[PDB]
């Protein structure tokens, strides 16, 4: 298991009565380089209750793994909005997009991922895609 | 979710928060509106999310979609019997239309006549139109 | 003296191109959430 010390040490640095909230489950889930959804979230709340010892933590960090996820869906879902299929969304396109469909960003999530991740208007989806998709595990 | 909300997101094509041109009047007329022609002709040039919820919020306020599209279909109920032909609305649609596929056509005409009657009950179709 | 049939062609026109559209928005919708979820993953 991903370095199973440290985990476990943020996981009680953050835990009440050996517990963590699932929206705590969720921030740790990410630093261990796991993506879950807010669907994830409610799916496993609607089972094991809003807050989780050190195994229903585990069990949740298991059940995250999406290994649907890929780079030509993930593609497919910006090119949607591509009417050129040239491959380029603009910085309002993105904006729009990612805060209004799925799950949408709040503006200050959005405004911290174009702080660092969009350099130009004219966003290539397709290197964006790939990047987000970098680092998981 | 609300129909309005849900009609400018699907007709925002490219995802860029305005819809513009004939796309704004199709999001119109997806929520069962027929703008008269003056009104399309003073729809501004593009409407971002507030714009076009301002519009639909006083155009609805007159306008009633159910009950003028029940009368619409009412023009062409010649036997007068709440029913108008199935066959007639197909090749209408098809001789008319600008936007379906056939097979599209087909597959309303099937939810419109769930019974294969050749006879479309329109105010229940309306009413399975709009919610 | 039939009338013009234009105005409930138009509007069962846009009305299926909408739903349309709502369909294959449908198909597109569960990975725009994964975009999301690996946004946020960035984002700690
Ligand atoms: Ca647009
Ligand atoms: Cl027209």
């Amino acid at each position: 298991m991903v370095e199973a010390d440290e985990m476990y040490a943020r996981f009680n640095a953050r835990a009440s009565g050996g517990k963590v909230s699932t929206g705590d489950a969720m921030i740790l889930a990410r630093q261990l380089g796991l993506a879950p959804s807010y669907a994830d979230k409610q799916a496993f709340e609607e089972k094991s209750g809003d807050n989780l010892d050190y195994a229903s933590f585990q069990k949740f960090v298991g059940t995250s793994t999406h290994p649907e996820d890929n780079i030509e869906d993930l593609v497919e879902a910006f090119a949607y909005f591509d009417v050129s299929k040239h491959g380029y969304l603009t910085r309002k396109q993105m904006g729009n997009i990612l805060m209004t469909y799925g799950e949408p960003l709040t503006t200050e999530e959005f405004n911290a991922l174009a702080a660092e991740y969009f350099t130009s208007d004219q966003i290539d989806y397709r290197q964006f895609c790939k990047a987000m998709l970098e680092a998981e595990n | 979710p609300p129909r309005v909300r849900e009609a400018f997101a699907l007709f925002d094509t490219d995802g860029d928060g305005e819809i513009s041109g004939r796309d704004l009047v199709l999001a119109i007329r997806s929520c069962g509106v027929s703008p008269t022609p003056d009104e399309i002709k003073a729809l501004p040039m593009s409407m971002a999310w507030p714009d076009f919820e301002a519009w639909m919020s006083k155009k609805l306020a007159s306008y009633n979609p159910e009950e003028e599209l029940i009368k619409s279909f009412k023009a062409f109920d010649r036997s007068n019997d709440g029913t108008v032909s199935a066959d007639e609305l197909s090749q209408v649609m098809l001789a008319l239309g600008e936007l379906l596929s056939d097979e599209e056509v087909k597959a309303m005409i099937k939810e419109a006549d769930p019974n294969g009657t050749g006879k479309i009950q329109y105010a229940n179709f309306v009413k399975m139109l709009l919610k | 003296m039939a009338s013009s049939w234009e105005p409930l062609v138009s509007v069962l026109e846009a009305y299926y191109a909408g739903r349309r559209h709502k369909k294959q928005l449908l198909k597109k919708t569960p990975f725009i959430i994964r975009a999301q979820a690996h946004i946020r993953r960035h984002l700690v």
